[PDB]
């Protein structure tokens, strides 16, 4: 209950085959979307916006127009131990790794952002690997120096 | 010469084998304390000597 | 109170001719089995794993599969002085040594993870000896840097 | 009743691949084991013991360690006429034969210490043959001078 | 329910280090066991028997002694379409194929017989495979001519 009401409309699904295959998020003035999602953004203005490829980090980033910089997610560089809000449920940050309960998260859920209890994005996911009773996530976050450390678990199944 | 050459070759082979044995033993003794940690964090030895 | 630290199914027995002589424990995604204990782990998936020996520290370690990594003990690099929980009973940490009441720990009581008051493993005991009127345990712990230091009392008695 | 003497049972099953083939006794500070059975003693201390064979009387004998020489059966050289105790009911010693009720005792029920009303062992059964009326048993018993007299009924089968 | 009426002392298990590994059944005065089950039958009389191989039909078959023929399973060739009784539960026979519900059957279940309503065996189970809710299982049956037809599903995994 407490984790699902943290709803923000800044995320935009990507449309192709006429079905949902991923989410692209506007954070801190930049639009992020993964490689593996194909299609056009639901918002036409961002759909027509050119993107720059970053294959080794696995995210296209696009410069949002200056008018829309006012309403965007707030990035975070500190990652305190413990649980965090998400679209589905609580996500546990432990031992420098983001984990979700069994079954939560599947194909078409890639690109969704992990926020904190404060209400601002702390990382964005690109895929998930099932470790058993608890499922680990392939996720990219932000550091204090803005070096954008990417954490990719072993043989991660790509969402 | 046959005696001397054979003696020298045997000494060289024994020395090389012993040095390899000591190097492998040292690598094991310097890595296993760091290797069998459950999360297997081994930055220090690999940075100071590049044993692996 | 003490019974809330024995509901750990992640430990595993070692069978030898239908008898118990040791316990293999999984910590931090790695399976540790005491070397001096002969037999086979009851669980087939863990038994099939090929382990790498470590004669100096007297235990063999193996890498658990991905699907088993989720449900696994958590190690701790800090060992504050005083009380600790164990399946047989209370254990007490003084001056870098674990001590137990008389007659605690015997044939078939090795590989037992010494849980903490929090509920996570801090060390694995391989044997205990009783010198004079005090009983101490030979046990392998984990340092802050992760060097897996082992403390063993003089004339240690196996198991 | 003769069953309250099961508390005196210090015999040790011999297991072969998880199958019990017989029982080994500890009488008078001496371990006796049937030769025809195969396997390992129940406890490790006697399992590691070295046994000396005796093919004529068909059993192995070993000397118990000094720690447990007192914790043993205590024997007897005289066997008055009449019925004695056993784990399988009263069994009558009549004029040279230890005979049981018909249909009692089969393969694997061998090496069994016989008892009398005093809780003292006088013989060890090895096998038996089923006569029409009752069943007579091959048995190793004792006499006054202590020369280990052994009786086997004609055409006896091992157990 | 029909499980309580499927009681039968004729069937025997083949153990492997004190665990259920196979099932050998006496039918029509003949003992049957699979190729792929390793171990020794629990019954000593059949363990003493010498059995012959049949690699193609996956059956060791041995001739029971005369006294054993008094009580044994009865076999018939006719297999009307519909439901049949098995030790684990009910099975159903359609289109010349036996099948079982989801997840009914695993390792150690091979060699069990299949029963009908009137109380006689018609076939012997060797293994199974699952694609949907139904689980077609490999089984050896008998024709009206008595030729022992062996039906087997595609890439059936051994039980």
């Amino acid at each position: 209950r407490m984790v699902m009401k943290l709803e923000s409309d800044k995320t935009f699904p990507i449309m192709l085959e006429g079905k949902i295959n991923g989410y692209a998020c506007v954070v801190g003035g930049k639009l992020f979307r993964p490689m593996h999602v194909e299609g056009k953004i639901d918002n036409d203005v961002l759909a027509a916006l050119k993107t720059k490829k970053a294959s080794k980090y696995d995210l296209e980033y696009a410069d949002v127009p200056q008018n829309m910089r006012a309403d965007t997610f707030k990035y975070t560089h500190e990652k305190p131990q413990g649980y965090y809000s998400w679209h589905h449920g609580a996500v546990q940050y432990e031992n420098g790794r983001f984990t979700v309960p069994k079954g939560v998260g599947a194909k078409g859920d890639s690109g969704r952002p992990i926020l904190d209890n404060q209400g601002r994005v702390v990382a964005i996911v690109l895929g998930g690997v099932n470790e058993g009773s608890r499922t680990a996530l392939s996720v990219v976050m932000w550091n204090e120096k803005g070096v954008t450390v990417k954490y990719t678990p072993e043989n991660c199944e790509q969402w | 010469t046959i005696l001397g050459l054979s003696i020298c070759a045997a000494i060289a082979t024994v020395s090389v084998a012993a040095s390899t044995w000591l190097f492998c033993r040292s690598r094991v003794a310097c890595l296993t304390p760091y290797r069998l940690t459950p999360n297997a964090r081994i930055p220090f030895c690999l940075a100071v000597l590049c044993c692996a």
